[PDB]
């Protein structure tokens, strides 16, 4: 191939800040779902490891403690459009999460939800440092529990909570295909104990296998 | 009331907006901040941290055997050992390396190297090597004695187990309109034969280090090419 | 110079200079962040004191070894007895490396301490299991240094509190471990905060083709607490 | 099931302010109602006492003292969608509420209307302390008359009054459903004498009835 | 006029806005405050307050019964009365009371406790107990040997009616990925057998109490599964 | 809130409007300026030169 060359003039360290290095809103997750009145309903574990590349970025970590703005960006596409009010419920952990498009965990007067129509601006809100230690485990070194397959790598302390997003119209003679595309921005941001990139690729997404 | 007009601009959701949210949770405290060893606040303070060059530059050498170079009796006089290009993108021994993947990240980057070579034989191994610094542009060395003739180190590995070497300033980028390619070569050829007693082993083995110094930048942050996408995904939906 | 802590003695000759993990030194959990569990107990001495363990064979085909803590501490002394007694710890580590080689010998180690050595399994979807990861004071063997068993590279691995055993220059290591957690007491027999991995990098090597070296490691925990109990 | 524990961190009062405790926006009330030009109209007394679990948080205390933030998210079903005109009317005690879709007590010059379309944002407006004593009686342990079963644990200063919805546009030749959903958040609370929580299932809404 | 854009969050309602709204009547001026009094400011006031626990662990023990325990000369020497399970979520006798009821609004608790025990015999009903505290992690005494090894009291209730206990610090949570389960214990052994005189009745109740104390702390409030869900609910509506 | 309301004019495109945008990539930090010779700062003054 071509090979060229440019005289660099660059100066500061700013950019590579860590706030800045991570703090970029993210896609963490996108489902499609039908709607015709967990099916028929988005729910999301809000994790950091559905995509590798977020994911390798923040395993050059041990620990993190971050606020996570959280940005919905519904698009609709029938089987012109309705305008649609979505409820998005924040399902922390301790709450009861929905099972059902008509659930009354939807009704919850404690979790946070957002309801917001198709026409506005995407809905964005910013879910906290949640955890019950002061930064999130990016490895586990120990186990959720002991009693027969408590799994190795999870920490009872990293869990955010669900991302629940529903259709709050009832049912209609059209069929359309809603697609959810959550985007994460981690905010506010303390980093410790930094570590090897990852050179293999993930095999699983709940450990740190490696196939080489 | 207040007159207000929309911009261009209004109701877009861009990715790198710097805007305050709505909190979902206000008055939910969060646990407070407790003093956690080994703060970063800054990218360049892990890319100044020595990690290890993959040195041996032959093919069909994998895992372990990639970060030593051997020297014994078959490597002779004047004799190349490895050669190190300088490119921090590229496949070659510092592509996997702590200045290497952090790198990555970044389009543009600048600023002087830190290699270091330690020799891992025996106490009363001894012989001498000639490590080279070939700048951006110029040829890479073939003899020792056009070795010599460049800006080198006369490394007496007897007594002395580790060199040091400033790399003046690489600085390479990206281009798409294509490489930085040929940025400099760090050389070593065999000064003299490796002397061993006859209870040390015949073989003997270096290992090479990478660090970025203080003035290293890096600039216009991208997504790394090195990771690409599997089990358990759709778990965190059921 | 002396290693000297409990009834403990690490009686050598040449020591020359620790790690300190971090930059950080093990102290006490602070009269701030002790909101919890209430004025953790220390015994002061009878677990802050070496705990040196068996000694592995280094030889040519040798691949490395891991001891989580304090997962290779839980069964041994009045530290493991205080582990399954009390719900709660807290400790630094002092650890010490060292090789009995001679000036034929040749070869070099990293000695590194990971936090939070998460293990990976070779080619599978499952987790590494109970017995795959706390194997107490045996430790465990490298199947993959090179990567570091976890899908990283052991390249890298000097981003973690690390030190050089080359046995031209040195023939021990120490490093001191501080507290490494998000909360600041946990739980002992099922959470390992540190990995003290030991790794060939450069092979050993003599002549006569079975060429062996001692290494041998002690542990001390240090500012080691406890909860109540009374 | 799996056991687990973590070291919890925590220090502080504030969430469990009465006002932290309290103040959310719960759906205090769901209809639906077609429309083709109380049937045909949303009309619904403002209580506390539709939902249990924001009627068992209220119980926890004897008096409470609030304004009412009141929330109107109405959604539109066929039986696309056509921007409506909206007008919820508050009708506090002393006013007449309407009975038809086209009755003139809409026309209210005194009663505080609000009209407000799908598209837009969902209405909102704060109905303020209405009572005519310091504070709501939560529980009343009297009558609200005396003459052939004037009801126990009824007080006559404790009526809000009633929040009354309709669609300001005549008929159509499409038919449709119209869900009205009314958050409640109460604000600037205090509360005063706290009572054990219920343990038995609410029989009724009137009365404070137990099956056992 | 003024050059605006409007923001992703923009219209949308956030169920925890902290926004002031139209006032619907204004001009009205509401009905003044009146000291009325008991005003709770903070939910921790009500949880600070002693309640009845249900000490008696048995099954097919329905209302009254539950709240007491007796003891009679079918309590033997070294005889297990009561264990209360330190367990605010769990079924057992720190569930229906003001610390357990209110600590199931919200998620992560944390704080020592106030447990007090109240022997209700006859004035001449005299005897020995051991009151035990067992940590998070230890196993429950299961005889009256191993009971006095612990934390314990040895509570003479032939003149000291009440005796009190500090809990120190519990803290449980709430864990989806599973409870706490086993955070400790108080348990109770006969000492001595009871000695009443001939018109004393031979059965004697003990009841007891918990109530949180000044460190307690609730966080991440949530909905409380206690009450579920009936008559004349259309009525609001017709 | 504030009280607001749109004026006529609002959410068109003037192509001569004189209003800051959002910053594509704010954090990055662009090459510095570095003296270069023959800054034009005027367009008559090129229309000055013979």
């Amino acid at each position: 191939a071509i090979q060229t060359r440019t005289v660099i003039n660059q100066h500061g360290v700013s950019e590579t800040l860590v706030e800045n290095f991570l703090s970029r809103a993210a896609l963490v997750s996108k489902r499609s779902f039908e709607y015709k009145d967990d099916k028929n309903f988005f729910k999301w574990t809000i994790n950091t490891r559905s995509f590798v590349q977020l994911r390798r970025k923040l395993e050059l970590f041990t620990y993190l403690r971050f606020d996570a703005e959280i940005t919905i960006l519904t698009t609709v596409a029938v089987n012109g459009l309705p305008d649609l009010t979505l409820q998005a419920m924040f399902v922390p952990t301790g709450a009861l999460t929905p099972e059902k498009q008509d659930s009354f965990h939807w009704q919850s007067g404690s979790n946070a939800s957002v309801f917001f129509k198709i026409s506005d601006p995407p809905a964005r809100i910013t879910i906290p440092f949640m955890c019950i230690n002061s930064a999130y485990s990016v490895f586990y070194d120990g186990f959720a529990g002991f009693e027969k397959n408590g799994l190795y790598g999870i920490n009872p302390a990293d869990t955010i909570g669900n991302l629940c997003v529903r259709i709050v119209n009832e049912h209609q003679p059209v069929g359309f295909t809603v697609t959810v595309r959550v985007y994460m921005k981690p905010k506010h941001i303390k980093a410790w104990a930094p570590r090897p990139p990852r050179t293999l690729p993930y095999m699983s997404i709940a450990n740190a296998n490696y196939k080489g | 009331g207040v007159p207000t007009y929309l911009l261009p601009g209004s109701g877009q959701f861009l990715t790198t907006d710097d805007h305050s949210s709505a909190p979902a949770l206000p008055c939910f405290n969060p646990t407070p901040e407790m003093h956690i060893p080994g703060q970063v606040r800054n990218m360049l303070e892990v890319v100044q941290v020595e990690s290890m060059m993959e040195i041996n530059n032959t093919e069909s050498a994998v895992g372990m055997e990639r970060l030593k170079v051997d020297i014994s009796a078959l490597t002779d006089v004047d004799q190349l050992l490895f050669n190190i290009p300088l490119d921090i993108q590229l496949d070659g021994p510092l592509r996997n390396t702590l200045v290497g993947n952090i790198s990555r990240y970044y389009t543009h980057w600048s600023g002087s190297l830190e290699m270091t070579f330690m020799f891992c034989g025996s106490f009363m191994a001894a012989g001498k090597l000639i490590l080279c610094y070939t700048p951006p542009g110029g040829s890479c060395p073939t003899t020792r004695e056009t070795a010599m003739l460049g800006t080198h180190i006369v490394w007496d590995f007897g007594l002395q187990s580790s060199v040091t070497l400033i790399i003046p300033w690489i600085s390479g980028s990206h281009y798409r309109m294509s490489t930085n390619a040929n940025v400099g070569y760090v050389t070593c050829f065999m000064q003299t034969n490796l002397i061993v007693p006859s209870e040390s082993s015949d073989t003997c083995s270096l290992i090479g280090f990478i660090a970025a110094k203080d003035d290293f930048s890096l600039r216009l942050m991208r997504d790394s090419p090195d990771i690409g996408q599997l089990h358990a995904a759709e778990a965190a939906y059921q | 110079l002396q290693l000297k802590l409990g009834n403990s003695a690490i009686v050598t000759q040449e020591a020359a200079n620790y790690c300190c993990a971090y930059g950080e030194w093990p102290n006490y959990l602070p009269d701030h962040e002790a909101v919890a569990i209430d004025k953790p107990t220390q015994p002061e001495t009878a677990t802050d004191r070496f705990y040196t363990l068996k000694s592995v064979k280094w030889e040519t085909g040798s691949t490395g070894w891991w001891w989580k803590l304090p997962d290779a501490l839980n069964n041994i002394g009045m530290f493991g007895q205080n582990v399954q007694h009390h719900y709660l710890y807290r400790s630094g580590f002092l650890i010490h490396v060292q090789c009995n080689a001679t000036k034929f010998h040749q070869g070099a180690l990293l000695v590194v301490a990971i936090p939070e050595h998460q293990r990976g399994a070779h080619n599978t979807n499952t987790s590494p299991g109970f017995d795959d990861i706390m194997k107490g004071e045996e430790g465990g063997t490298f199947n993959h240094p090179y990567v570091l068993d976890d899908g990283t590279s052991l390249a890298c691995a000097t981003i973690f509190p690390h030190q050089w055993i080359n046995l031209r220059t040195n023939n021990s290591a120490t490093i001191v471990l501080p507290w490494m957690n998000a909360a600041p007491m946990d739980f002992p027999l099922r959470h390992n905060q540190w990995t003290l991995a030991i790794i060939p990098v450069v092979p050993l090597g003599t002549r006569t083709t079975s060429s062996m070296v001692p290494i041998t490691v002690s542990i001390a925990p240090m500012c080691c607490e406890f909860n109540g109990l009374r």
